[PDB]
Formats: C-alpha cells, structure tokens, sequence
C-alpha cells in the first residue's frame, strides 16, 4: 500500500506541520533588491535545485517559500522562510545558510 | 519525509513542552484551536485541526525541540 492509500483506508486527513522562520538580514537597499540577492545567492548554491524569483519578488527553492516580511528599522530585513514538514531537510538548509549571509 | 496525520492536544502538549524545560508558557484560545506563546525566538505554535504552524525567529535548535514534540504526537504514513 502507498502513503496517501493508507491515510484514506482509515479516513484520515492529512496533518500539515508547517514551519515559518523569520531571517534577519542586514541590507541597506530596498527590499526588492535584497530578495533579488538572495534568489542570485540561492540560484547559485543550489544548482541542482528548483529555484524561482516569482513576478511578485519573492523567491522559491522547490516548495521552500522565501518572502519580504513588511518593512522594519530601515537596515534590516526580514525574510520570512516557510515549508512543510515534506521539506523539512531543504528548509533547515537554507534557514541555516542564511545564518552566514550573503555575497559581499 | 513521510505523511502525518492525528491531533495535537494543547493540555498535553504544554505538559511535554515542561516536561522538556520550557517555562512560562502562555495559551490563546482561537475560533476553534490554540496559540501556544513560547518566549524562546519569539515563538508562536498555532495548533487547529489538522493543521500545526511553527512560526519563530532563526534558532535551529529550539525550532528542532518543537518539530521533535509536535511529531511525537501524530502518526507517521
């Protein structure tokens, strides 16, 4: 039996476990220019991967949503990192890549 | 990773996360659910029916704790 079968032959719904980390950056710039930086540094790192700047400007690295929290302080932003527990390796990831910044 | 599924009992969660170390946690009430208030990163836990939401700041490893209670609470398919 598959994952989705075994739910359904014993009537369960499926549990969302969803996380949402909120990255601080420091960035002078717009946000606009901070998550275009962030999708280069991304893009880059993760060539492998599924990477997106939405026409919205947020980013995505598979189904890891990056987006502006609304703006602060005017040198910090937030970057507000959200998945599910289906991608739970690639959110830690980046939440802990983030840690270290971004290209000078 | 696989499916989860069940409930998570916020009397029952609040007494692990004690269990764990955790103190001085507060509960809001919601439509049908709870937020558990936790001072650590500023975290919030929004627990409705199937549906868990760890909201907090970049602390990796407090964010890991939570994911480890929360998880043993549900079902892995």
């Amino acid at each position: 039996v598959s994952s989705e079968q075994a739910l359904k032959e014993l009537g369960l719904a499926e549990h969302q476990l969803r996380f949402t980390c909120r990255v601080h950056l420091h960035d002078t710039r717009k946000e606009q220019e901070t998550a275009l930086r962030v999708y280069s540094h991304l893009k880059s790192v993760l060539k492998d991967h599924c990477v997106q700047h939405l026409p919205d400007g947020s980013v995505t690295v598979e189904s890891v949503l990056l987006q502006a929290a609304a703006p602060s302080d005017p040198g910090t932003k937030v970057l507000l990192v959200s998945w599910t527990y289906q991608d739970e390796e690639l959110g830690s990831f980046l939440t802990s890549l983030l840690k270290k910044g971004l290209p000078q | 990773k696989p499916l989860l599924s069940g409930s998570i009992p916020v009397e029952q969660f609040v007494q692990t996360l004690e269990k764990h170390g955790f103190s001085d946690i507060k509960v809001e009430d919601t439509a049908k659910g709870h937020i558990v208030l936790l001072q650590e990163a500023e975290t919030l836990i929004q627990i409705e029916e199937d549906s868990t939401h760890i909201i907090c700041d970049n602390d990796e490893m407090l964010r890991v704790r939570l994911r480890d209670l929360v998880l043993k609470f549900l079902q892995k398919f």
